């Protein structure tokens, strides 16, 4: 953090309980629109009732949610039953602060941000990894082996799939220099929208994050028509919330840490304004995203595991490796340019046949 | 692992349950469990007049019910030598193509959406709406109908039927075409069923599968040719097949029999001549509605019928017909009373099931579903 | 065969641009066809005597066993039904009852016929046996709909429409496409 | 055609041959030929064997040999190998007493699930069975439920004040015993067929 | 704790209740058909806060019975019941739950009222899509008291609530 | 099988019940509550067949709140067969005809009849 300053800690404090509620409210509104846009892709038209717009019906689902029956199943562990929801919850509402909505100040005073660590995407990467954590221990602590191998597919695929990226996140850093997500968004205002240097890894990111629970692995898995998935099947009231809440904004976050990263987060060449281009962007990837959530189908977590560890790992280092080349002998950038071009037109031309 | 996939549960539909034998996220075996919506139908059909019978026939496989329905008629017609009007068995022929598109349709969208994406499972079972629409024109009722009679069929088509019937001719080409060209050049479904479901056609024979997917297997084994009865013979007809029995070729197949069901569809309707509706034998048709207030005889065949019904010779019949499931038909034992002796029925999804733990046997814990729905099973069939 | 998904992702879109189709009940009315299987209405003649003669045929042909007719003798001073007989109780199950039609298809003088309605739900089953003067075609409305009516104070909506009733509906009040 | 040599070869060895006008065909097989009758039918060529339907002649209005009567039914698949589509039914005749029967799964799988509905709605139990488990009936059950002695099990239906129904003391429609309302039943109420 | 004890939050908790029915899925049979078309683009059963369907019966809290209910299911739902958690409803969907439906016979309870504590009951067969709804409209109005019968009886917001489970 | 109480004697049939009932293993034995009038249990009437498998036992229609205080007696009734083991509880529709009669036929029909008719009910709605 050379170039960039503090806010008191009260601020910080401030600003991080905002980020929680606006995550809280945002999951349920895009709950909302999500069942709308399924709609409008499944002829079937959403929710025109309880709203107008429908935008009372979550307030009536939590309102519901509480006073569930909260209850702790026999034949499970006490302690870890409760307490997983927990770890799953927290260490998915952190790693949104470093996102730059803004340049400094443009928080009507202080800071667009919470915290622009030194380190970023390992900070991300490390919280990224607990998610799986809480996920798998939930699907444990049932007690139920049912849930139970659900939840050991969530864990291998997702961690596959978060091992390959660091190899997709290793790139950017070669032309950055610098593991502070802010200093890439300023070189993607003078240079100019990373992706076009490094797509491929930009796939394999991307790809990447549709294992993370977006979907189509779609063994994340869910109960729903097959082996029942992991962090559900015994939690009734709240938890169970817990759990969907945690997945949406791990959602979120890779919908919004997308374009923060490769494309332009923010920083727009056009207007430059501070928060309305990112969120356009975030709301364009959830448009995408719900399009392959109702638009593609499983991939087994066999054929997953199998197309993570052949395709995405090796085509993500060998990507990092020519950035390497051409970083460590600096004598150009254009020839990234040339080669992401060609590479961009061959997993395109490679379709139409 | 040997893991209880419950009853009904997860999702699992036609309420069954599977003792997954499986270590792993291979499936070594499994031991299926069946029985769970058994509800007597062979028992109590023995109880009603043959002409109530009809409101327990289509019931029973309740989404190809219509094969249920001319079955049992044409059994009880050989029986006692009743004549359909060409008119009334060309109305049956439509019927039974077009509740075939609706199962078909509703197969394929519970098959979609029972792994991976939900989406299609709308569209396809849109047009079952509009297909329930037209029966709703003509019987009132949108499945479970009570159409069919002994003689044939209870009574007209009003003029609003052939529209509505010809406007869903026309969209349904190009809607089965959308489909197939969203299927065909499979991404991820043809790595998911093109190899999965080992269907070896002597083991498929062996077990009896008829229910379509033995053709997929590339046996040319189809009642409409092998034993014609509805008029089959005077159709234009292509008979789908697979080369090799797999969850692919199983839904080409299927898909192909849809338009060729459309196309039988137009075939039939454009034939279509004014005429009678059903055989006027008084013993076997009640009297004519208009009549109740001249003749006393009248008045006695009606009391009597619809009180007593008829009695048939003492004999036993059967008759085969091509359902959405494969082979099916009656053995229906006459006693020479006002109600059948027994009522036995060849329940084709209750035979086809045997082949489930070969079938799945070494596939995947997650194409044990899909190779259950490539199967298309209805438990109200199978339990029975 | 990579290009199916992008053919997926079209037809999806071009189903997303496609709005319309769908009926929001109860909202919309439900468009029923004119021969559609509903509740059991008794009619009458336009003499205003009722068209039962109670002849038990529509029990003895119901195949679930959801009629029960006690009969009565026509008071030949203020008759009830045209022939020397007539319904003193017809009582129908409607939990029991399986919508056939072989009531209809048996009846002589046409009084028991099925009806339209199907918005029939109530919560407890002795309540669910409809009783005679609970369909007459002088009413207007299904049980839970009138006693909404009495307990809400406002008048019964039917939510179906229909192109037109059937003659053997005569007197049967329905909305008759669009003429009111 | 295989059907054809299947008369000409049981004609021969004694075995009736039932036939209605319909174009069904019965091969009324005794209990020891059945067996080997079968395998032989078999090795014929009888690839499916779609039926096996068990009756309980018990309430029949002419008496038969035996109380039950199993059938199974052979076919030959036209488009197989060498198809004919000789399609025909073998009955077999089993006592109360004595419910005895080999199982033909041997030859072929398909008799798995059969046997065991009769042996669920009839009291047969099937010899060389590989699991005669009860199929449809709940584990507790106890009985078959299908012989003529085994009560369907009505409710009645029921109504406003005390009225009610008990539907087998109200059938109207006559069985094949039922002598009917009137003194007796002749002419077509006991038994009528139409001559085409 | 029960959603009671101050008259404007048992008004609110018995709206949310109400219009957030979260449907068990329980298909038995032929009613199960018009159960989904309930739920298809002609007519949806997706917009009252039914969109999502948790098949899992720790999640959700309408119970439709679909079909006929076999005995050998019924203690096999009478667990799935006791599965869900306490603010459940069950609602008897077709006649054959509702009643004996025609299958009057040794195989079919007559009354699925037995096993479970009935909500709402619904006649047809099939009960129109339509008629579904119309039925969970009945069944929201009862779980916010709004609700009652032909003798003038105000019906409890949640039925099984009245019987000692055990 | 054996029959002990009387008709319309709640506590006289509930104390001869206690008293041959003893320590009878009920671990798979079966409880037929044979009552008429399937919905209004509010004056609902009730009997009882016990089938052990190994012996039976009959308590005619005794039981219920029909009789003055007989839901009370049916209530420790249910204790009871809870108590000792009882798992599966059924109740089985006749007609008021029918009732009085069943008593008197041999123990093959009456058993067989109601093993045949019954229907799975929760023992919660007799509690
Ligand atoms: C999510 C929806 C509501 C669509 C859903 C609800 C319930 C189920 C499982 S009940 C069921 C479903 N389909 N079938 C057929 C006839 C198609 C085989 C059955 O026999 C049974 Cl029993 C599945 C999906
Ligand atoms: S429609 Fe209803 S009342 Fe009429 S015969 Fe059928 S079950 Fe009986
Ligand atoms: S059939 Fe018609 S006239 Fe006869 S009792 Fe029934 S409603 Fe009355
Ligand atoms: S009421 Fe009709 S549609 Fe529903 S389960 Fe019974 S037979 Fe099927």
């Amino acid at each position: 953090t050379w170039s960039y300053p503090v806010d008191p800690y009260w601020m910080v404090a401030l600003k991080a309980l905002l980020v929680v509620v606006g995550l809280l409210t945002a999951f349920a509104f895009m709950t909302l629109i999500e069942r709308r846009l399924l709609a409008r892709f499944q002829v079937r038209m959403g929710p025109n009732r309880v709203g107008p717009f429908g935008l009372l019906q979550p307030l009536a689902d939590a309102i519901k949610s509480i006073f569930k029956e909260d209850i702790v199943v026999a034949q499970a562990d006490r302690f870890l039953f409760v307490l997983a929801p927990l770890i799953s919850v927290v260490f998915a509402l952190l790693a949104f602060g470093l996102i730059p909505f803004g340049p400094p100040g443009s928080f009507f005073g202080y800071q667009p941000w919470v915290i622009n660590l030194d380190l970023g995407i390992l900070y991300l990467f490390a919280v990224s990894e607990l998610a799986v954590y809480g996920i798998f221990l939930s699907g444990w602590a049932s007690g139920s082996k049912y849930s139970l191998l659900g939840s050991l597919r969530s864990s291998a695929s997702l961690i596959s799939y978060e091992l390959g990226l660091g190899l997709a996140l290793l790139a950017p850093v070669l032309l950055v220099g610098s593991l502070n997500l802010n200093d890439i968004v300023n070189w993607q205002k003078e240079h100019g929208w990373l992706f076009l240097y490094a797509f491929p890894a930009f796939l394999v990111y991307l790809i990447a994050s549709m294992a993370e629970a977006a979907r189509t692995p779609f063994d994340l898995p869910e109960a729903e028509q097959e082996l029942v998935g992991g962090y559900h099947t015994e939690y009734s009231s709240i938890k169970w919330a817990l759990f969907q809440m945690a997945e949406y904004i791990h959602f979120i976050t890779a919908s919004a840490l997308i374009p923060t990263l490769f494309l332009g987060g923010w920083t727009m060449p056009v207007l430059e304004v501070p928060y309305l281009w990112m969120f356009l962007k975030i709301a364009f990837f959830l448009f995408f995203f719900i399009w392959i959530r109702a638009t593609w189908f499983r991939l087994r977590y066999d054929q997953l595991l199998r197309f993570g560890w052949g395709f995405l790992f090796p085509l993500a280092l060998l990507w990092f490796l020519v950035t390497a080349l051409v970083v460590a002998l600096d004598l150009p950038r254009t020839y990234l340019l040339y080669l992401s071009a060609l590479s961009f037109l061959v997993l395109l031309g490679a379709v139409l046949y | 692992m040997t893991l209880n996939v419950g009853p009904q549960h997860p999702s699992t539909h036609g309420v069954l349950r599977l003792m997954v034998t499986l270590s792993g996220e291979e499936v070594l075996e499994v031991v299926p469990h069946i029985g769970y919506l058994h509800t007597g139908f062979e028992k109590t059909m023995e109880h009603r007049t043959y002409l109530q019978n009809i409101t327990y026939t289509p019931r029973m496989d309740y989404l190809h019910s219509f094969a249920h329905d001319l079955a049992y008629a044409l059994a009880v017609e050989k029986l006692l030598g009743a004549v359909v009007p060409p008119r009334a068995e060309t109305i049956r022929v439509i019927l039974n193509e077009l509740s075939r598109l609706a199962s078909h349709l509703v197969f394929l969208g519970t098959g979609l959406l029972d792994l991976g994406a939900l989406t299609p499972f709308f569209y396809a079972f849109r047009e079952r709406e509009t297909i329930l629409d037209l029966f709703e024109w003509v019987t009132g009722q949108r499945f479970h109908h009570n159409y069919i009679r002994i003689g044939g069929v209870k009574e007209d088509l009003p003029e609003e039927f052939v529209p509505e019937l010809k406007k869903l001719l026309e969209v349904l080409p190009h809607r089965i075409d959308e489909y197939e060209a969203l299927f065909a050049e499979s991404p991820i479904f043809y790595e998911r069923a093109r190899g999965v479901g080992v269907i070896p056609p002597e083991v498929a024979i062996d077990l009896g599968l008829t229910g379509g997917s033995l053709r997929a297997s590339g046996v040319n084994y189809d009642v409409r040719k092998a034993y014609p009865y509805s008029g089959y013979e005077t159709y234009t007809f292509d008979v789908p097949l697979g080369e090799r029995g797999d969850v692919f070729d199983r839904m080409l197949v299927r898909i192909r029999e849809m338009r060729e069901s459309v196309k039988i569809i137009k075939q039939a309707l454009e034939r279509l001549e004014p005429g009678p509706v059903r055989d006027p034998n008084p013993q076997i048709t009640p009297p004519p509605r208009h009549l109740l207030e001249t003749s006393m005889e009248a008045v006695i065949y009606h009391f009597k019928h619809y009180t007593e019904g008829f009695h048939p010779p003492k004999g036993e019949v059967y008759v085969p017909t091509e359902s959405a499931r494969g082979e099916l038909g009656y053995y229906i034992v006459s006693d020479g009373g006002s109600m059948p002796y027994r009522v036995k029925v060849r329940a084709p999804s209750f035979v086809n099931l045997q082949s489930l733990p070969y079938a799945c046997k070494g596939e995947q814990v997650p194409d044990m579903v899909a190779i259950i729905a490539s199967l298309d099973p209805v438990m109200g069939d199978v339990d029975r | 065969t990579l290009k199916a998904l992008a053919q997926s992702l079209g037809i999806t879109l071009k189903y997303l641009f496609s709005k319309p189709v769908t009926v929001p009940y109860p909202d919309a009315p439900v468009a029923l066809k004119p021969r559609f299987h509903g509740r059991h209405v008794l009619t009458r003649h336009p003499n205003g005597l009722e068209k039962c003669i109670g002849c038990s045929l529509c029990a003895a042909a119901c195949p679930a066993y959801a009629i029960y007719v006690e009969p009565a003798e026509n008071d030949p001073e203020n008759p009830v039904s045209a022939g020397e007989r007539y319904a003193k109780v017809y009582e129908i199950n409607m939990l029991r009852c399986i919508f056939c039609g072989l009531c209809e298809e048996a009846c002589p003088t046409g009084a028991i016929v099925l009806g339209y309605d199907f918005e029939m739900a109530d919560y407890e089953y002795s309540d669910l046996v409809y009783g005679k003067e609970d369909m007459l075609v002088d009413v207007v409305g299904t049980k839970p709909q009138r006693r909404e009516a009495k307990r809400t104070g406002k008048p019964v909506k039917v939510g179906y429409v229909v192109p037109y009733v059937r003659p053997e509906l005569e007197g049967f009040k329905a909305p008759t496409e669009g003429g009111k | 055609m295989r059907l054809e040599r299947v008369l000409e070869e049981a004609r021969a060895k004694g075995y009736p041959i039932e036939d209605n006008g319909l174009g069904n065909l019965w091969v009324v097989l005794p209990r020891e030929r059945f067996k080997e009758e079968m395998a032989h039918y078999k090795a014929m060529g009888f690839n499916f064997l779609a039926d096996i339907v068990g009756l309980d002649y018990l309430t029949y209005p002419d008496p038969r040999p035996e109380r039950f009567a199993v059938v199974y039914e052979l076919v030959s698949l036209p488009g197989w190998k060498d198809g004919d589509g000789s399609r025909f039914f073998v009955r077999v005749y089993v006592p109360e007493e004595d419910p005895r029967l080999p199982t033909v799964t041997d030859l072929w799988g398909s008799a798995n699930f059969l046997e065991r509905e009769v042996y669920d709605l009839f009291g047969i139990v099937f010899e060389g069975h590989p699991d005669l488990r009860k199929i449809l009936t709940p584990e507790d059950l106890e009985g078959h439920p299908l012989r003529k002695d085994y009560p369907l099990g009505e409710t009645p239906t029921l109504f406003r004040e005390g009225r009610y129904i008990i539907p087998a003391e109200f059938r109207a429609a006559l069985t094949g015993k039922d002598p009917g309302l009137t003194f007796y039943k002749g002419g077509s109420r006991k038994g009528y067929r139409s001559l085409w | 704790r029960e959603g009671i004890l101050f008259t404007t939050l048992e008004k609110l908790v018995a709206w949310g209740r109400s219009n957030s029915l979260w449907p068990a899925t329980f298909g038995l049979a032929c009613c199960a058909i018009e159960m989904m078309a309930s739920t298809d683009a002609r007519n949806d059963l997706a917009r009252f806060g039914s969109e999502v369907f948790r098949a899992s019966p720790r999640q959700a809290d309408v119970m439709i019975v679909a079909g006929r209910l076999s005995k050998k299911m019924a203690p096999v739902m009478r667990r799935v019941w006791e599965q869900m958690p306490d603010p459940k409803w069950v609602i008897s969907m077709g006649a054959c739950a509702s009643s004996g439906g025609m299958f009057n016979n040794y195989a079919i309870v007559q009354n699925v009222d037995s096993v479970v504590p009935v909500d709402v009951y619904v006649p047809g067969c099939p009960p129109r899509p339509e008629a579904l709804i119309y039925a969970v409209m009945q069944l929201q109005k009862k779980v916010r008291g709004q609700a009652y019968n032909e003798r003038g009886e105000r019906l409890p917001p949640v039925a099984a609530w009245k019987r000692t489970r055990g | 099988m054996v029959r002990v109480g009387m008709r319309a004697a709640p506590r006289v049939s509930l104390e001869a019940l206690k008293a041959a009932l003893g320590g009878l293993k009920l671990s798979e034995a079966k409880v037929y509550l044979i009552t008429d009038w399937q919905d209004k249990r509010d004056q609902a009437r009730y009997a009882l067949l016990l089938h052990t498998g190994k012996k039976d036992l009959l308590v005619p229609d005794a039981f219920g709140p029909a009789f003055p205080g007989g839901e009370e007696a049916l209530s420790e009734l249910v204790g009871l067969l809870l108590a000792q083991g009882a798992r599966r509880f059924y109740e089985a529709v006749v007609s008021p005809g029918e009732m009085t009669a069943l008593l008197d036929l041999p123990p093959e029909e009456l058993l067989k009849r109601v093993m045949a008719i019954a229907n799975p009910t929760d023992p919660g709605i007799y509690l």
